[PDB]
RNA sequence: UGACGGAGCCAGCGAGUCUAACCUUGGCCGAGAGGUCUUGGUAAUCUUGUGAAACUCCGUCGUGCUGGGGAUA
């Protein structure tokens, strides 16, 4: 049990990245916003869809 | 060629004989080397390994 | 020794030349590793 | 081939050499996917595929 | 002594082998 | 899509392709920049194609050369006459043939091997 | 167990006195024990010489001795903080790179450097491709043959680097280490050499604790990584300078 | 293998060209996509395998 | 079973040098400071 | 036009399943042949490709030759 676990939280983890790679690269205008670390997420701008 | 000969006096007196490889490989010597003593120079009919024996079959 | 190692030999204090060659006539005992001296 | 090479005659035209180019120490560039396939494939390739 | 021993041990070791 | 031109610069072995195209004004040897050239002391050797006729026509393209074979003088050389070819080239195809041919002009009075290469060699007496 | 009896005090106290007046070996000034274990000891050999720590006797002193520092690349960083650091700057006689030290010494260079050195310490990313820059004269046999050492106390995670730096004070202490204690390399057969004692830097009841400390340290069943390889019943002792014959200590 | 030299093989005619092509470096999104298949797909790949060479051999 | 029920309900190592773990000194207290 | 000590850099030739030392110290196994390990010395234009040297830069010195038994620590 404790196993599946570990295969279901990183099974998720890497779903949500591909998630956001998706969702990134539909349309819309955004910037590369950059954290303290390194950790890199996209701002998109406040413009609803047409 | 490393060892069938002690000196370059021995090689000297062998000058131009005919030897051959294990493998036919006919050649001839050529020159003592200097320095190595019993060491000399041949030539082949091609390229000889380092898996190779030559001979000079004398009576 | 702590004599600077600018000057020249001939502006030397007794002391400085003194602790210049009792370093160099002992020097195992100033810990000097033996690689230095053949 | 050194003769061949000897013997190129450099006013050589072929209709390949449109499709096919050359590297740039001089050899030939061969791709290694397809020449069926392409190897960039487009935007919407890529989101259906993602 | 006890080397020339030792050496003449293994000496007549391969001599009897 | 972008108007580019592609000169070679030679000398002994040393051999040099130089891409003009339009740009910024960037000038570059091997990645690095032109003011990086060694031996240093002919690297106005390799700036008298910019001071012979301004920087003024280099403000509005990117050159980029790449430099093999050779040696120190044969390598600048080289570079030397890529940059002045490319350049020449350069206003020839996208720039006008008066521009072009006065740019030749101030080459060969400088010195016509910046254009053309001593190349086949020797003599049999 | 304990390895102290009067076998082993004979045969070593005569090996002294043999190699005090034979004329065969009167340059070699050293004691090797040859320890023929039961099995053959899996693990093959490379040349990275694991460290025996003696508990009680520092056998040498890091200043008695010819010390070559092998560095990384562009080795400006080792140089400046190893020479004008004084608690370093005195230690090394020579400290290079890999790239200028084969550039430089190629041939009979090397026959000079092995005659030149006694204790070549090279850095741990570079202790590997030695074999080839250094010949094969440092590494038949085992007398100069290299040390690994951490520069910096620092440890590689993966994606992402080293901070390149290092620490005078860390390199002090485990080239202390490395003098102070003695060293064996793995390799697969029964028979294995370590280095104990010299001729007059030491006597009968140091090298005999030593043999017995090196003897623990070996047939120990921690420490394995390092030091726990025999696995088995551990057969024989012998004693011998390098032109001497094996005089047996512990037929077991 | 004939190991033919660069400065020959930029100078050859275009028929004679040598279709050479380098090893891949980049972990590529399509390798990093596909697919395999496990467990019974893997035994029925090694036995495929196996019947393949065992019939080209015997041939 | 505690340990792994709370999971389910809530010595230098070089990487690339597998050699510096049997390579390098067992350095002490009593090499770093004193008097060489 | 030097001597030490660091650093930057630039070639064209050359690709046969082929390329390459010697003498020892010992341990163990084996009937023997030998195998494997260990060890010190000597020799060296290294080994197949990356790389040359002269050159360029930066610190430091400072320009009146060579010998063995004798004799001072």
């Amino acid at each position: 049990v404790k196993q599946h676990l570990q295969r279901e939280t990183q099974l998720k983890q890497v779903q949500q990245r591909m998630d956001a790679q998706r969702e990134l690269l539909k349309k819309g205008s955004k910037k590369k916003i950059v954290d303290s670390s390194g950790k890199i997420s996209f701002k998109w701008k406040k413009q609803r869809k047409r | 060629i490393k060892d069938m000969f002690s000196s370059a006096m021995e090689v000297a007196r062998f000058e131009g004989a005919q030897i051959k490889t294990v493998s036919g490989i006919r050649g001839e010597i050529k020159r003592a080397l200097s320095k190595p003593e019993g060491h000399y120079r041949a030539a082949f009919e091609d390229k000889i390994l380092m898996s190779d024996i030559v001979i000079l079959r004398s009576w | 020794a702590d004599v600077d190692l600018h000057k020249r030999a001939g502006e030397l204090t007794q002391e400085e030349l003194e602790r210049i060659v009792q370093i160099m006539q002992n020097p195992t005992h100033y810990k000097i590793p033996a690689w230095f001296l053949n | 081939l050194r003769e061949k090479a000897k013997e190129r005659n450099p006013d050589e035209y072929y209709h390949a050499m449109h499709s096919r180019k050359t590297d740039a120490k001089g050899l030939l560039i061969s791709s290694r996917h397809g020449d069926e396939e392409d190897e960039s494939l487009s935007m919407d390739q890529v989101k259906l595929l993602k | 002594d006890y080397y020339q021993q030792v050496q003449r041990g293994k000496q007549d070791k391969k001599i009897s082998r | 899509a972008v108007p580019s031109v592609q000169t070679f610069g030679k000398k002994k072995s040393a051999t040099a392709v130089a891409h003009v195209k339009a740009g910024k004004g960037l000038i570059k040897v091997n990645g690095s920049p032109i003011t990086l050239v060694e031996p240093e002391i002919l690297r106005f050797k390799v700036y008298e194609p910019l001071l012979l006729v301004g920087l003024d026509k280099f403000s509005n393209i990117d050159i980029r050369v790449r430099v093999t074979g050779g040696g120190h003088v044969s390598q600048v050389y080289a570079i030397r006459q890529a940059i002045a070819k490319g350049l020449v080239a350069y206003h020839q195809k996208y720039v006008d043939e008066q521009s072009k041919n006065e740019l030749k002009k101030a080459f060969t009075s400088y010195d016509r091997t910046l254009l053309i290469a001593d190349s086949r060699r020797p003599e049999p007496k | 167990d304990i390895i102290k009896s009067g076998l082993a005090e004979k045969a070593l106290k005569a090996l002294i006195l043999q190699c005090e007046e034979n004329p065969s070996l009167k340059n070699d000034k050293d004691i090797h024990i040859i320890i023929n274990t039961g099995k053959k000891m899996g693990i093959n050999r490379d040349n990275i010489p694991r460290i025996i720590p003696l508990t009680k006797y520092k056998l040498f002193k890091p200043r008695d001795l010819n010390i070559l520092l092998i560095t990384k690349d562009p080795s400006a960083l080792y140089r400046e903080t190893l020479t004008k650091d004084e608690h370093t700057s005195e230690l090394f006689k020579e400290i290079i790179s890999v790239k200028n030290l084969r550039r430089r010494f190629k041939g009979s260079k090397l026959t000079q450097l092995y005659k030149d050195f006694d204790l070549v310490v090279a850095d741990y990313r570079v202790h590997h491709l030695l074999p080839e820059v250094l010949g094969s004269r440092f590494y038949h046999g085992s007398k100069k043959l290299p040390y690994m050492i951490r520069m910096s106390k620092e440890v590689k995670l993966k994606r992402q680097q080293m901070v390149e730096k290092c620490d005078p004070i860390y390199v002090r202490a485990q080239l202390r280490s490395i003098c102070k204690n003695t060293s064996y390399i793995p390799n697969n057969d029964n028979c294995l050499s370590v280095r104990v004692g010299y001729i007059q830097k030491h006597s009968i009841p140091e090298i005999l604790q030593n043999i017995q400390d090196t003897i623990n340290f070996l047939t120990d069943k921690s420490k394995r990584p390092q030091g726990g390889v025999i696995k088995g019943g551990i057969i024989s002792i012998f004693v011998k300078t390098s032109n001497s014959t094996s005089l047996p200590i512990y037929q077991f | 293998g004939l190991k033919v030299p660069k400065a020959v093989q930029k100078e050859l005619p275009f028929k004679s060209q040598i279709h050479q092509m380098k090893p891949q470096k980049k972990k590529t999104y399509m390798a990093k996509r596909a697919v395999v298949l496990g467990g019974d797909e893997k035994k029925a790949r090694s036995f495929i395998q196996k019947v393949l060479t065992i019939s080209k051999a015997k041939d | 079973l505690e340990d792994i029920q709370q999971s389910i309900l809530k010595f230098v190592k070089d990487h690339r040098y597998p050699g510096l773990t049997p390579g390098l000194a067992p350095v002490g207290l009593s090499d770093e400071e004193d008097s060489s």
